[PDB]
């Protein structure tokens, strides 16, 4: 699930899932 | 940034997890 393009919800819920309890920073601008 | 690296081209975990925290 992480090897394609992955944006909006889906790059979101790929962070969710790899990150775990560690969580992560979503920044679109950047 | 993540959506130059992983949407507008093909995304890998190696990236990805620059972004955990």
């Amino acid at each position: 699930f992480v090897n394609q393009h992955l944006c909006g919800s889906h790059l979101v819920e790929a962070l969710y899932l790899v990150c775990g309890e560690r969580g992560f920073f979503y920044t679109p601008k950047a | 940034g993540i959506v130059e690296q992983c949407c507008t081209s093909i995304c890998s975990l190696y990236q990805l997890e620059n972004y955990c925290n």
